[PDB]
């Protein structure tokens, strides 16, 4: 589930 | 005093370039020291052979999960995951490391290099390192990643590893 957003 | 390791990047078994980074251990060492344990792959995993699973242009480009590459898994030299050092570095611009999290303290194997300034991730992303070279590489990679983030073709870290 990880990760950034734009 | 500063760790540099390095990506030799292929797209689709084609190698395409190489792409250094400095590990600013001189803020961040937990969060440095990962990546580089886990660049040179010396614990038994990490980035060799890795894709690039989310790559979203004018944005980032996200990797670093070698156990389940879709965006789930990964893990730290520390076990699971581990605490968010501190938010001392801001996402200046193009170039910059970053680690990819969960929410807060979440903090694994999976980072992202940035391809353009993104001070909204500025207090929520542990920034702990920057392309030093090979920037031209990442450029490239870049018409391979849609807008959702879903690759046209396979961006993978051919080898990986420290050379100074």
């Amino acid at each position: 589930h990880a990760g950034p957003i734009a | 005093v500063n760790p540099t390791v390095f990506f030799d990047i292929a797209v689709d078994g084609e190698p395409l370039g190489r792409v250094s980074f400095e590990l600013f251990a001189d803020k961040v060492p937990k969060t440095a020291e990962n990546f580089r344990a886990l660049s040179t792959g010396e614990k038994g995993f990490g980035y060799k052979g890795s894709c690039f699973h989310r790559i979203i242009p004018g944005f980032m480009c996200q990797g670093g999960d070698f156990t389940r590459h879709n965006g789930t898994g990964g893990k730290s030299i520390y076990g699971e995951k581990f605490e968010d050092e501190n938010f001392i570095l801001k996402h200046t611009g193009p170039g910059i490391l970053s680690m990819a999290n969960a929410g807060p303290n979440t903090n694994g194997s999976q980072f992202f290099i940035c391809t353009a300034k993104t001070e909204w991730l500025d207090g929520k992303h542990v920034v702990f390192g920057k392309v030093k070279e090979g920037m031209n590489i990442v450029e490239a990679m870049e018409r391979f990643g849609s807008r959702n983030g879903k690759t046209s073709k396979k961006i993978t870290i051919a080898d990986c590893g420290q050379l100074e």
